[PDB]
């Protein structure tokens, strides 16, 4: 379990207790038992040798964060230093902005699949929250081209600050 | 299928031709066997009271009349034996009479599975390349100098030679290779 | 000389030796911002000559 | 000669159907669809030399093709406005007028369950074996379309105009493959319009809004 | 009896009587016995839309 | 039930009845295939091979 | 880049000094390696792009069409191997050196950085193809096919020079990259319209439109083996590499210049799939099936959506590999029987089951099959058109379902049916041959598996 | 007419080598380009090429775009900044033409 | 209760008025054509049957069939106005009707966009 | 009895391809499944862990499978 | 299984079989080498009846050129062994 709660929220399951009310034996009781008893444990074996395996060549990899490069906005046009970094960074969180849209999708996803027959009205904050990261992904990387840029997405936040600073002229 | 057709169907050949196709709608109309028999013998003894007429003319309007008749009442979806053009299994097993000259091909190994068969095979080929130069010249000396050719063939004439143009129905595929 | 015969079969070999030779040469061409780029910029570490060769 | 070939053909057709039956995105069901599709043609046109199974799996292919056509309609559209494919997200847009998306799936039904205007590859399609009539064209794969619609309903509800058009065409294949079924003599073709007949009675109950009673009939015919 | 330049680029092919092979006779063992059509009998232009696979010309009871 | 029992003792009597349209449109699968599968095909290929390929 | 080049460049002299016997065995097995090597390149951890040289540089999607280059030559020389048999040893080994220069100057077509470059090495693969065509093909009208191609490439490519020279005088560099970072707007005028027309025509001359087109049926059916498959693999998708390469320094007037290309692509692959519909000939079968998938092609990328981009660099590489596959199923056929004529063997599933299947796997990925990458590409491409506008689908559906009956008709008619008997020269298979399908396949297999690598710029 | 030589026929190639397998006239140089062609084009590209490409680790930043979105969504969620803002850039670092 | 033929469907021999009022012209011109086709089947048949025989056999009638479905077209093709109307109206009528399909279509969803009556509800990924 | 010779093409041919295109890469890659098997049973699998006091970490120390890891160490 | 092989006697038998129950003809005057019109008395119509009782007897059709070359039981059974490959 590499994942955790805090990015893939999960409510806690209730189940109910059995009540068998009848006097026939749960042949689903039965063969959950016999099955735990004859896949799961040798399963369980082999995967705890494996993993004793992996604790005896343990290894470890990192993250490699990078840094904020100057972006596009402060320095001067024609100078290809300060664009190349700017334009990989801006890939960089364009790709990022991709991902963090399917994690979204992916909760919007999990919580319909739980509530099943209650998801008009229990998973009101997750397909608020899809429509408020939707909007945001749609002011932010939409019109733009299959060329998609820095200096693109910059030209559209300008020209919708510009209708935006019009309209509340009045 | 195993005659070829004449350049044209007499006034006999095409009331014959008639007479079948209606008795087969007929029975195709009427299913049950007694009810088939009765209404048969009833398209006979029309046939047998339009029979000697002694007029050409009146003869052929009455074909053209009956032809007329028939197409106006057949049946629509009439009955077609298996193994007859239009019905089922009618080309059924051509995807398995393999045309015989592959096992000219056949890999050493698979002949060596199949020895005697092959040594049989073998004696046809001898047989067939025998035979070929006296079937083209029993064909070139066939009385065809010009004009009324049929698709007729003529048999082996002197004693000891084969039919011309014998192999090909001859070691044709068999009808289930199955 | 010993083997002698085929001796074609170095060729291929011989041309993506140098090839990769001359990707290494181009690498040792270009050389410039070594760590003078805005993204990297580390330290030259206390025994390393160079960020990358 | 080729049985083995034949039990193949008809596991490859299984695998097929129970991948469009379980699929969760219209991806996979898409590749069911189409694979469904394929194995019906090599079923169909089991004895390749006789031209009449060659025309009955090309017009199968055909008729199928068109209602694919209807699918990839519903299937862009949902792309388009539901960024994910999948029926949870399909759920999540259940009353945004999916009058397209349900015109395409009601087109793809109507190809995959031969109704009218696109059923008569339905009994033309059984000049191939016994039983690949009856696994393919009698239980598994004609159902793939009321399939379809029975896995659409919770958008289907929502419009009116696909329940009414549904009902009618439903009615009308059920009535006029009944007619059709009437004067029949080979017991494939009686058999086959008989299919197309209860194919249709499931169409008019999906007409209705239940789709519960349309698949419990699937599993019934 | 070759098309009557009527444009397109027909040029002494024949006008064969324009039906489909299912009208062949059936019985009859041709040469190409698919296309029921004998070695060195004239092509009908049409042939890829007239053969059994394709459009059929033959006459209906209605 | 009675009625398809009752005409298929009408076909057990010994008399040929006179062909309907109904019917022959019934059997002729109401001539869905024959009309479509010769006229769909026909134009399309024609209009295909004659403007497409030739024109 | 050198060190897939160099090796190339290297197999020229070990063609001419391998001896006689060893020639094709040497050729193949060396240029089997060399493809190996041009798989280094997918090593694509970061967003950057691999820029070896100051002159070479790779892209996401520049690296399928060099390692589908690389892969291509060995299938180009076990295609050609049979039908030169009887043939001088000079003649082979000249045969075999025009397909390494083509091989070599395709990677560096698709590696350079320069446009210049990239004009230089594409008339420079215009050359040996056109070679190939007129002195190995075998009817009489190879020359004038050769003529058709040639003189079609050159009048689309002289303005693409011009275009070029004008764009290296006004903002003074001509790279690949500085280009793309300094681009500037266009002030929408007729000389900036003819701008774009002269840097665009000569892509969509190499493609074919609906149009131009006529030079590719006329140059597949007369060419060998090898020259057909280098043609309908490589050479379309390089007048598509070049449209998206230029693409991007003509931004504000794309969105009303493409308008009739885009109206020529859509009836175009309507008409041609009618066309490979009542074809009598298997080889302008599969021409005028690659004239419909390449307007695919150049529908998307007028359009100009990522999902159109996307689709166009999987379109590019599935249509290539199953383009390959099915002109060499035609030419064993027509290395049988001496004759294209595509009625004239109709029963060959019985006496060639795998080639049967094999055929049958070409046709299910000829036709947009679920799990294929050509899927992946036509229903994106179908995606972005809709987008663009919700009519396309129409003409899309269309042509899908053309594109289904000609390429199951092409199977029933070809495989299916009776067996012509006369056909006594059916002889049964070559393993060679039936490696040349796998190779074929496998990598069509492979690439369903992982789509990411055929993925393109946009995503 | 001139003097020219006919069409040859085409020779069955089995006929005088069952075991043919479409690469040379002659059995040796036959079967040694078979087992070029399959040892080079399917051994040795076809499986370490695609073990390799296989191996490629985080294809053009796909996992490390995973791990960064997740970090992100959770500073976010746990710090209570609005997850994906809508401006890319900020609003004070640009300057926007007077009226 | 009469049989109307068409080009499809066409009308059987056994309703044709030329099969019933024959003539000495017509049974001559039969036997000719049957002529003609025992000559090509027996040439057939040799060819077919003969056993030296190792390769297919040509056709021709095929042959010939292709060359003019192919090579002969446009050298037999002559300008003229019936077909140049064709031409012209197979070439651009289908261009025309969809760039004003697709032109209408597009104005007037850039126009909804300009003045915000249509909205991309999820529309993220176009 | 009664046993019939059923005609068929040469499949040798058929199966001799189909048998030594998959010897060849059963050649190859069962050696690469045996060791892809064995490599993931017994080492690899490296476990995130954050970047410690300042340490310049290695470029394949980003990476995760232990051949990932030594291909991108010993090549690039 | 099913569909056990029919030999010449079987064909021979099954032919004379139908004829006898003709009613027709053959008074126990019926032979394998007797002619429809020669020796027995029939006309065209009558043999073409013959065919269709031969046709419904054996399950397929007998072509109709083919069959109006047929005039006596021996060739019946000739082309029903020629069309069946029987002797193999
Ligand atoms: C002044 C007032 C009176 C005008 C008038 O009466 O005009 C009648 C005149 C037609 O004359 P006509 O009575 O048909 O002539 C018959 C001949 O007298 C007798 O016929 P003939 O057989 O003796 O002549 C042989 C053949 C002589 O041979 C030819 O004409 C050769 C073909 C010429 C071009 C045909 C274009 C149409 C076909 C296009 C095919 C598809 C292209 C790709 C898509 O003649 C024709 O084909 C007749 C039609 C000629 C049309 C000429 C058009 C000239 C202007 C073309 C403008 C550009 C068009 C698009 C080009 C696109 C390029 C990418 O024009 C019109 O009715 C409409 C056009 C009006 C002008 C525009
Ligand atoms: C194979 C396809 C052939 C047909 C399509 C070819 C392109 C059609 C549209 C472009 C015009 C013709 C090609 C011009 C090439 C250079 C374009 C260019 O640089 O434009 C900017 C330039 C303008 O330069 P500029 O943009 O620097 O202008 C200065 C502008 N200010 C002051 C604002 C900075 O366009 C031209 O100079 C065009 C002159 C063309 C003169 C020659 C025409 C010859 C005949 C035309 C057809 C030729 C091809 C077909 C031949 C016959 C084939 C059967
Ligand atoms: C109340 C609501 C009512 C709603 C009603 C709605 C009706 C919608 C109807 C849509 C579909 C109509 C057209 C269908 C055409 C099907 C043609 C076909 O499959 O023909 C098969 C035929 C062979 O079959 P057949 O001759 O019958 O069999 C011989 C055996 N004895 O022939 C062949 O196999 C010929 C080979 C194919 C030839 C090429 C065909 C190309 C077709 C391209 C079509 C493009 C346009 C499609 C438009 C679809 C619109 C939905
Ligand atoms: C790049 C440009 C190419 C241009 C043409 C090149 C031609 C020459 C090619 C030379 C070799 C290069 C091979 C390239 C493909 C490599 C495939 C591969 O191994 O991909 C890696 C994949 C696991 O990687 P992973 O990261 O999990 O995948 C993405 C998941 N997010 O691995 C796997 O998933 C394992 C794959 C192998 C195991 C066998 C798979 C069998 C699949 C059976 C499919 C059956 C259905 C097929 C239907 C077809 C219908 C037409
Ligand atoms: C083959 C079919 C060709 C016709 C297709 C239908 C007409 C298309 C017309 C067109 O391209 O319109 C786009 C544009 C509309 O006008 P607008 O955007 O205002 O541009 C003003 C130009 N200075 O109009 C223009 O930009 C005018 C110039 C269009 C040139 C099109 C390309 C040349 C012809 C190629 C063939
Ligand atoms: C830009 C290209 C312009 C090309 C102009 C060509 C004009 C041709 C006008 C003409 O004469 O059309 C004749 C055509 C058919 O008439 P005709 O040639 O007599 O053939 C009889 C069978 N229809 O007449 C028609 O087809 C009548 C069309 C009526 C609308
Ligand atoms: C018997 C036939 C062959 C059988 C081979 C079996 C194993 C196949 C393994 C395939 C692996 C995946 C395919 C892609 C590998 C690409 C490797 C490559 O070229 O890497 C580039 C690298 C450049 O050098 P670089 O690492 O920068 O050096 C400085 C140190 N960091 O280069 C290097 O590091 C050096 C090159 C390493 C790989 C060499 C491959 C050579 C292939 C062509 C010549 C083959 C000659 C015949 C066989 C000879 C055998 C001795
Ligand atoms: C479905 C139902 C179809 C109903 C079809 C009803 C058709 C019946 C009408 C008739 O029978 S009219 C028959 C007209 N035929 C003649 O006049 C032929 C007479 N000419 C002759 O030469 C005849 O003697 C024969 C019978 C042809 C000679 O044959 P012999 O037996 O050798």
């Amino acid at each position: 379990d590499s994942w955790d709660k805090d990015v893939y929220p999960e409510p806690p399951s209730r189940t109910p207790a059995p009540s068998p009310q009848t006097s026939l034996p749960n042949p689903i009781t039965y063969l959950t038992k016999a099955y735990d008893l004859v896949v799961d444990w040798p399963v369980t074996l082999v995967r705890e040798f494996i993993e004793r395996q992996h604790a005896k060549n343990r290894t470890y990899y990192y993250h490699r964060q990078y840094r904020r490069v100057p972006d596009i906005t402060e320095c001067k046009e024609g100078d290809v230093l300060c664009i190349y970094e700017a334009e990989m960074q801006w890939r960089r969180d364009f790709k990022v902005d991709q991902e963090i849209m399917n994690i979204i999708q992916e909760r919007l996803k999990a919580c319909q699949q739980r509530e099943g027959e209650n998801y008009q009205q229990n998973c009101a904050k997750e397909l608020e929250q899809f429509t408020k990261v939707t909007k945001a992904y749609q002011d932010r990387y939409l019109d733009l081209g299959a060329y998609y840029s820095a200096r693109k997405c910059l030209a559209k936040q300008k020209q919708r600050m510009l209708e935006e600073r019009k309209a509340a002229r009045q | 299928a195993f005659c070829a057709p004449p350049a044209y169907l007499t006034h006999q050949q095409k009331v014959l031709r008639l007479y079948k196709r209606a008795l087969r709608h007929l029975e195709s109309w009427c299913i049950h066997r007694d009810k088939y028999r009765y209404f048969a013998c009833l398209m006979r003894a029309r046939f047998e009271e339009h029979k000697n007429e002694k007029d050409m003319m009146r003869a052929t309007q009455l074909l053209r009349e009956a032809e007329e008749e028939f197409w106006q009442n057949q049946h629509p979806q009439p009955y077609i034996f298996p193994d007859s053009p239009g019905g089922t299994s009618f080309e059924r097993y051509e995807c398995y009479k393999v045309p015989e000259w592959c096992l000219d091909y056949w890999h050493p190994s698979e002949k060596a599975m199949y020895p005697d068969y092959f040594s049989k095979r073998e004696q046809w080929k001898k047989l067939r390349m025998e035979s070929w130069d006296r079937e083209v010249k029993q064909l070139q000396e066939e009385t065809s100098p010009d004009g009324i050719m049929t698709e007729a063939l003529p048999p082996a004439r002197r004693e000891g030679d084969l039919p011309p143009l014998w192999w090909h129905i001859v070691t044709r595929p068999r009808e289930r290779p199955t | 000389q010993l083997l002698r015969e085929h001796w074609v079969h170095i060729l291929v070999p011989a041309g993506f030796v140098f090839g990769c030779y001359l990707d290494r040469k181009d690498d040792e061409k270009l050389t410039a911002f070594r760590n003078k780029s805005m993204l990297f910029q580390r330290e030259l570490r206390p025994n390393e000559e160079v960020t990358w060769k | 000669p080729n049985i083995n070939r034949f039990i193949k053909y008809l596991t490859l057709f299984l695998i097929t159907m129970l991948i469009l039956t379980s699929a969760n995105n219209m991806f996979q069901l898409f590749i069911g669809w189409e694979g469904v599709g394929i194995m019906s043609f090599l079923l169909i046109g089991w004895w390749y030399g006789r031209t009449d199974a060659n025309t009955a799996a090309l017009q199968a292919i055909l008729y199928n093709r068109i209602g694919d056509i209807g699918f990839i309609l519903a299937m862009v559209w949902f792309s388009l406005n539901m960024n994910s494919w999948e029926l949870q997200q399909i759920m999540f847009s259940n009353n945004n007028d999916n009058l397209i998306p349900l015109m395409g799936l009601l087109i793809a039904a109507t190809g995959k369950s031969a109704q009218f205007g696109l059923h008569p590859w339905l009994p033309s399609a059984m000049e191939g074996p016994t039983p690949v009539s009856a696994l393919l064209h009698s239980s598994t794969m004609v159902v793939a379309g009321i399939f379809l619609l029975v896995r659409f309903h919770p958008l289907t509800t929502n419009n009116n105009f696909i329940l009414t058009t549904m009902l009618c065409l439903g009615a009308l294949t059920t009535l006029f493959t009944a007619i059709c079924a009437l004067t029949q003599n080979d017991i494939k073709k009686i058999i086959a319009f008989s299919t197309s007949s209860q194919l249709g009675l499931m169409m008019v109950t999906l007409g209705m809004n239940q789709p519960h009673l349309a698949f419990l009939h699937i599993c019934t015919h | 009896e070759p098309y009557p330049d009527d444009g397109m680029g027909y040029g002494d092919y024949p006008m064969l009587p324009n039906r489909s092979q299912h009208e062949r006779d059936p019985w009859y063992q041709w040469d190409h016995s698919e296309l029921r059509m004998n070695w060195g009998e004239p092509i009908h232009w049409d042939l890829d839309m007239y053969i059994r696979n394709r459009v059929d010309t033959s006459p209906t009871p209605v | 039930f009675l009625i398809a029992l009752e005409l298929n003792n009408l076909t057990m009597k010994l008399s040929m009845n006179k062909a309907n349209p109904y019917s022959s449109f019934s059997t002729l699968l109401g001539f869905f295939p024959s009309i479509i599968h010769r006229i769909t095909p026909m134009k399309s290929l024609n209009l295909s091979l004659k403007t497409s390929l030739t024109l | 880049m050198l060190k897939i080049i160099l090796p190339s460049l290297m197999l020229l002299p070990l063609t001419w000094l391998s001896s006689p016997k060893k020639t094709w065995t040497n050729v193949t097995s060396y240029s089997f390696l060399i493809s190996l090597t041009s798989l280094t390149l997918l090593w694509q951890t970061d967003e950057n792009y691999k820029n070896f040289s100051n002159m070479f540089s790779s892209d996401p999607l520049s690296t399928p069409l060099i390692i589908l280059t690389a892969w291509l030559l060995p299938l180009m020389l076990m295609a050609s191997q049979n039908h030169l048999k009887k043939d001088n040893n000079v003649l082979q080994k000249l045969y075999i050196s025009m397909l390494i220069s083509l091989q070599i100057l395709l990677i560096m077509t698709f590696s350079a950085t320069e446009l210049i470059m990239f004009y230089i090495l594409f008339e420079a693969t215009l050359i040996p193809t056109l070679i190939i065509i007129t002195r190995w093909g075998n009817q009489t009208e190879r020359l004038n096919a050769g003529i058709y191609f040639l003189f079609y490439t050159l009048i689309g490519s002289i303005p693409l020079l011009i275009a070029l020279i004008l764009i290296q005088n006004h903002v003074g560099t001509l790279n690949l990259m500085i280009l793309s970072f300094t681009t500037h707007t266009l002030d929408a005028s007729w000389s900036n319209n003819l701008l774009w027309l002269a840097c665009m025509m000569a892509f969509l001359i190499k493609m074919p439109l609906y149009g131009v087109h006529l030079w590719l049926p006329k140059a597949h059916v007369e060419a060998p083996i090898a020259g057909s498959m280098i043609l309908a693999a490589i050479l379309l998708k390089l007048g598509s590499y070049g449209m998206i390469r230029i693409s991007i320094i003509l931004d504000p007037l794309t969105k009303y210049m493409a308008y009739p290309f885009i109206l020529l692509s859509l009836w175009g692959m309507i008409m041609t799939s009618s066309i490979c519909l009542r074809q009598t000939d298997l080889k302008s079968l599969i021409a005028y099936s690659s004239v419909s998938h390449m307007a695919l092609v150049i529908a998307s990328i007028m359009i100009q959506t990522p999902w159109s981009f996307m689709g166009a660099t999987m379109l590019m590489i599935a249509h290539g590999l199953t383009s390959s596959l099915l002109f060499c199923l035609a030419n064993s056929n027509y290395e049988r029987i001496h004759s294209r004529t595509m009625i004239m063997a109709r029963g060959l599933q019985m006496v060639f089951p795998l080639m049967a299947t094999w055929w049958l796997m070409a046709s299910l990925a000829n036709l947009a099959l679920p799990p294929s990458i050509n899927l992946m590409g036509e229903l994106f491409i179908t995606m972005s058109l809709f987008s663009w506008s919700n009519f396309t689908i129409i003409l899309m559906g269309i042509n899908i379902i053309i594109t289904g009956m000609y390429s199951m008709y092409m199977i029933i008619t070809t495989q299916r049916g009776k067996l012509t008997n006369h056909m006594i020269n059916l002889q049964p298979s070559h393993t060679r041959e039936l490696t040349l399908m796998a190779l074929h396949m496998i990598p069509l297999i492979l690439l369903t598996t992982s789509p990411k690598l055929i993925t393109g710029l946009t995503m | 007419q001139w003097q020219e030589d006919p069409e040859p026929e085409d020779e069955n190639v089995y006929a005088k080598n069952p075991d043919f397998h479409g690469y040379d006239s002659d059995p040796v140089v036959d079967v040694w380009n078979m087992r070029a062609v399959f040892f080079f084009g399917f051994s040795i590209v076809l499986v370490f090429g695609t073990t390799f490409v296989a191996y490629v680790p985080d294809y053009r930043m796909q996992e490390w775009a995973r791990r960064e979105a997740e970090r992100l969504v959770k500073y976010r969620e746990v710090n209570g900044l609005p997850i994906m803002e809508s401006n890319y850039f900020d609003p004070s670092k640009i300057q926007l033409p007077e009226d | 209760s009469k049989y109307k033929p068409a080009p499809l469907a066409t009308l059987p021999s056994t309703l044709d008025p030329a099969e019933y009022d024959v003539s000495p012209e017509t049974r001559r011109a039969q036997v000719e054509r049957l002529s003609i086709r025992a000559r090509l089947k027996r040439e057939y048949l040799l060819q077919y049957n003969d056993p030296k025989r190792v390769s297919h056999i040509e056709d021709p009638a095929l042959i010939r069939w292709t060359y003019a479905r192919s090579a002969n077209i446009y050298p037999n093709f002559r300008p003229t106005p019936k077909n140049s109307l064709l031409g012209a109206v197979a070439g651009f009528g289908p261009l025309i009707f969809w760039y004003y399909v697709f032109k209408t279509d597009r104005d007037r969803k850039e126009r909804l966009i300009q003045e915000g009556k249509l909205d991309r509800k999820f529309n993220i990924s176009y | 009895g009664k046993r019939l010779f059923v005609v068929k093409p040469s499949l040798y041919y058929d199966a001799r391809f189909l048998r030594l295109m998959k010897f060849y890469l059963m050649l190859t890659g069962i050696p690469v499944i045996i060791g892809i098997t064995l490599v993931n049973i017994f080492i690899g699998e490296a476990e995130l862990a954050e970047i410690p006091e300042g340490y310049i970490p290695e470029h394949w120390e980003y990476y995760k499978h232990p051949i990932s890891r030594w291909i991108a160490r010993n090549f690039y | 299984s099913d569909a056990p092989p029919l030999t010449l006697d079987g064909i021979k038998d099954r032919v004379l079989y139908v004829l006898k129950l003709y009613d027709k003809i053959d008074p126990e005057k019926l032979s394998v080498n007797s002619h429809f019109m020669k020796d027995l008395g029939l006309d065209s119509l009558d043999q073409v009846e013959i065919i269709m009782a031969m046709e419904d007897e054996f399950g397929f059709e007998i072509p109709d050129i083919d069959a109006e070359k047929l005039m006596c039981p021996q060739e019946i059974v000739d082309y029903i062994a020629d069309k069946k490959d029987v002797y193999e």
